[PDB]
RNA sequence: AACCCCCGCCGUUAGUUGCCAGCGGUUCGGCCGGGCACUCUAACGGGACUGCCCGCGAAAGCGGGAGGAAGGAGGGGACGACGUCUGGUCAGCAUGGCCCUUACGGCCUGGGCGACACACGUGCUACAAUGCCCACUACAAAGCGAUGCCACCCGGCAACGGGGAGCUAAUCGCAAAAAGGUGGGCCCAGUUCGGAUUGGGGUCUGCAACCCGACCCCAUGAAGCCGGAAUCGCUAGUAAUCGCGGAUCA
């Protein structure tokens, strides 16, 4: 219950609000931002690589 | 008449590229009023550090989006060629209005 | 005055008097005011007397209450208790009817608490 | 209080506008 | 709480519906629990289902405005 | 707090007097940082204060705290293993501070519904000496005196 | 013949507009005893001219937003206290001794994570 | 430590933000003419280093004073050594070995994770008069929104429904910020405090609200008069208190 559930979120085979979120590189369901479409941990390994652009250590 | 509007991430691009039109257009054609920095758009991104348990210390950055502006009141033909292929950007967003 | 027939608020402001007759709330008491023209401030012991007829007149046949309201309340729950729903089945153990939690709290429908352990 | 179902402080805190409150 | 439409799956009515024809027996196994109790729905035996078994829950013209789901206990302790 | 003595924080003087003593009466007076009412009912007492009194609000109260102003009073130490109620000086900084905590603490003790009356019929009484604000005070002086015997170890 | 003086102080700013006459001040539309009616810290702003006597023989022209009403009026005392001090060089020798001349760094703390209030931790255990 | 960021003072670059500050006009709303003063806006700089006076001292440095928006780390953040806890997570992902393989894998419908005689943790709302209610009136910051936030008028007690303008946004909207100001009523009562509970009626999302959502209205109004032994946070714009935003998402 991995991959042919990230199958399942892919397909939308049927009904609207079954359809849900999902991350891009690994497949978690809570914690996935819209904006990039990824889970808050990748999120935080590639913003420490840069690769995503215009991001950065905030601090205040 | 026309406009422009000059949204990028990097602001250090953004400043430097916001004069190159203005060094162009005003020396070659009609008065340019000045670059007007526009209040940043600003999405930041708190996010639990640890891949687990540990609902504190969390790290968290932004992602800025500067706004910078450029008018050029009489669109003089002379500056018109020029800033259609003297420019040469890499991550800004130019927009034009009339 | 004796106003609900049984219930009698009296000797302070009248819109709040009708408030502690039951199946009357904060709202009836201003609509009653207004659909029979009556000074919401005046004290119910120092009235007109025909006044009190009036108020009296208008909610004791505008809307039921008391008593047959109480059985009436009684009644809908009844019901819920011989149609062997799941509404009326928290009624019968005594818990709460809005699936809210169990697992703690919930000392309302419960009582006071059992302990033992 | 904020928690009175039935007005202004509690439409506040609820995050709701309803009757006890201004709308459109 | 919905109002436009009293919503309940047509299965149900497509299987019952017949039924009020010939006047037919009222043996069905059914799910759709979420379904409301159809008011020409009075006198029929739908057995619904809880996550273990079909309840033979017989419906009456009181049981009726509620869902058909509620005459049929999920949690097993009642 | 083990560091430096740590300055003590100096209040701004009062915007109806002048005197820093007044505002700090104001802040005991004043509750969740609304120091909106406080000023307010301090000087609504003050009102009321001449209405009763034909003296001015200022003394009445510089008046009403020296009355409650402790001039010793018993601290808890220990002696290497045993644990006394050692009677001793009262720093002038303390005497102050309770003066006035005692002041609004037995104010709101009172019957009286509304707060403003309260503070000033305390006032008045605390400057009189029947007040009960004073009677926190004279009585804390006793439990001093009483365990004298343990001066000794005053340190 | 004017004086002028900016005054920040929690977000809120203000432009200080001196011009000899009566008492009359108001400070962006409404008498000044209106926009800060009920308020007792309201004379605090003023209080920068009682240093100088002219107390009456000014007025005063003020724009005043941003920030919340109390922090205003010290934006305000700080905005005086450049302006009388501006169209006059040696005025300053007794108004920085009276202290009315500093911008007040004191601003509301950034909420930290873990905490609640930037400082206010939530409530220890060990059951 | 310092080199980076936000917040304090200031200057230069910038004029669709801003102001009769300046004159004119005005349907007297910065709406128009108009200007970069100011406010604001986001870029680069300037400034603070025990440099100056005094007392001690070998020095480092410390104590006091002047000037300064800001003096010895000005306030806050980012950053956390060799290591320790056989700490945590193979369920985020990766991975050695191990196990199953019409199955320990796959599909759906319905159920459960929401179960309740109890116990602990974290929290919300209160027990009221420094208060509660109703009407009127003023002041924020930072944020988010084109099959999304919705001004404005109509219906409705209301949540909402319909018509319908503006907006790839310092130009339009979410948007009353609340406490507070003023006015008015309540007068110490389990009360106009308190809204738990529940009956009935109803709106929205979404194939679908019995299990199991949220919101509105009427009615019903519980325990609770400051909390046993014990225990928590906070040293300044902090605690306390008041309200607003966003992520997540139908
Ligand atoms: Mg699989
Ligand atoms: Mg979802
Ligand atoms: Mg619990
Ligand atoms: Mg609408
Ligand atoms: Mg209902
Ligand atoms: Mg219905
Ligand atoms: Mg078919
Ligand atoms: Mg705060
Ligand atoms: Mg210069
Ligand atoms: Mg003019
Ligand atoms: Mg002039
Ligand atoms: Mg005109
Ligand atoms: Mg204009
Ligand atoms: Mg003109
Ligand atoms: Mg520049
Ligand atoms: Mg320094
Ligand atoms: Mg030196
Ligand atoms: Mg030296
Ligand atoms: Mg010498
Ligand atoms: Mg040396
Ligand atoms: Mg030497
Ligand atoms: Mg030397
Ligand atoms: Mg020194
Ligand atoms: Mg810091
Ligand atoms: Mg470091
Ligand atoms: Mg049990
Ligand atoms: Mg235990
Ligand atoms: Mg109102
Ligand atoms: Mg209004
Ligand atoms: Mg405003
Ligand atoms: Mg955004
Ligand atoms: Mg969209
Ligand atoms: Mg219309
Ligand atoms: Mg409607
Ligand atoms: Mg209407
Ligand atoms: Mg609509
Ligand atoms: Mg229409
Ligand atoms: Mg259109
Ligand atoms: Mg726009
Ligand atoms: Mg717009
Ligand atoms: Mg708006
Ligand atoms: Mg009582
Ligand atoms: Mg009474
Ligand atoms: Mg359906
Ligand atoms: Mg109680
Ligand atoms: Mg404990
Ligand atoms: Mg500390
Ligand atoms: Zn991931």
């Amino acid at each position: 219950a991995r991959k042919a559930l990230i199958e399942k979120a892919k397909r939308t085979p049927k009904f609207k609000v079954r359809a849900y979120t999902r991350c891009v590189r690994c497949g978690r369901a809570r914690s996935v931002y819209r904006f990039f479409g990824l889970c808050r941990i990748c999120l935080r390994e590639l913003a420490h690589k840069g690769q995503l652009p215009g991001v950065r250590k905030a601090s205040w | 008449k026309i406009r422009i509007k000059l949204r990028g991430f990097d602001h250090k691009t953004l400043d430097a590229s916001a004069q190159k039109i203005v060094e162009a257009a005003r020396r070659s054609g009609a008065q340019v009023s000045g670059p007007i920095p526009l209040p940043t758009r600003v999405r930041r991104f708190t996010v639990i550090r640890g891949p687990f348990k540990h609902k504190d210390s969390r790290e968290h950055f932004e992602l800025r989006t500067h706004n910078r502006l450029v008018d050029i009141i009489n669109p003089n033909r002379k500056t018109i060629e020029q800033l259609m292929t003297l420019d040469l950007p890499t991550g800004v967003e130019i927009e034009i209005k009339t | 005055a004796r106003i609900a027939g049984v219930e009698i608020p009296r000797n302070k402001r009248v819109d709040v008097a009708l408030t502690y007759i039951y199946g009357i709330g904060k709202a009836r008491a201003k609509e009653a005011l207004e659909k029979t023209g009556i000074n919401p401030a005046t004290r119910v012991k120092d009235l007109t007397e025909a006044e009190v007829v009036r108020l009296r007149e208008y909610v004791e046949n505008t809307w039921k209450l008391e008593g047959e309201l109480r059985a009436e309340v009684a009644a809908n729950i009844k019901r819920l208790m011989d149609i062997g729903c799941y509404r009326g089945l928290r009624h019968r153990r005594g818990l709460p009817v809005r699936g809210q939690r169990t697992r703690t709290n919930a000392r309302t429908r419960k009582g006071p608490r059992k302990t033992v352990a | 209080g904020k928690g009175d179902r039935r007005t202004r402080r509690g439409k506040i805190w609820r995050g709701t506008y309803g009757k006890y409150r201004p709308r459109k | 709480s919905l109002k436009k439409g009293v919503f309940v799956d047509d299965h149900l009515l497509e299987k019952v519906l017949e039924l009020n024809a010939k006047g037919e027996k009222r043996l069905i196994k059914t799910w759709s629990r979420r379904s409301t109790i159809v008011p020409e729905m009075v006198g029929h035996t739908i057995a619904v289902y809880n996550g273990k078994q079909h309840v033979p829950v017989y419906i009456t013209e009181n049981m009726v405005g509620h869902k058909l789901g509620e005459f049929a206990p999920t949690r097993t302790y009642r | 707090a083990r560091r430096r003595r740590a300055e003590v924080r100096q209040l701004q003087p009062d915007l109806v007097y002048g005197d820093v003593l007044v505002t700090a009466f104001i802040n005991k007076i004043m509750r969740d940082g609304k120091k909106n009412l406080a000023a307010r009912i301090f000087y609504d007492a003050c009102k009321i204060i001449q209405e009763k009194t034909g003296q001015e609000p200022l003394k009445v109260f510089k008046q009403a705290v020296e009355n409650v102003k402790p001039r010793m009073e018993v601290r808890s130490r220990r002696v290497g293993g045993a644990n006394y109620q050692v009677p001793m000086e009262v720093s002038p900084r303390r005497q102050q501070s309770l003066a006035l905590r005692w002041l609004v603490q037995a104010a709101n003790q009172r019957p009286e519904r509304r707060a403003a009356v309260r503070i000033a019929h305390e006032l008045m009484d605390a400057a009189e000496g029947k007040g009960g604000a004073v009677k926190k005070k004279e009585d804390v002086e006793r439990m001093a005196e009483a365990n004298r015997a343990y001066a000794h170890y005053r340190w | 013949e004017q004086y002028y003086g900016t005054g920040r102080r929690k977000e809120a700013v203000a432009r200080v507009f001196l011009r000899p006459g009566n008492g009359k001040v108001t400070v962006n539309g409404q008498d000044f005893n209106e926009y800060f009616q009920g308020l007792v810290r309201a004379v605090a702003a003023l209080e920068p001219l009682r240093a100088v006597d002219a107390l009456g023989r000014f007025d005063a022209y003020i724009t005043v937003r941003g920030g919340g009403k109390s922090g205003q009026i010290d934006a305000i005392k700080l905005g005086i206290a450049r302006a009388l001090v501006q169209y006059n060089p040696d005025y300053r020798a007794k108004l920085k001794p009276l202290g009315f001349l500093t911008r007040d760094a004191r601003v509301v703390e950034r909420k930290k994570y873990g905490k609640h209030k930037a400082r206010r931790a939530p409530q220890y255990s060990k059951r």
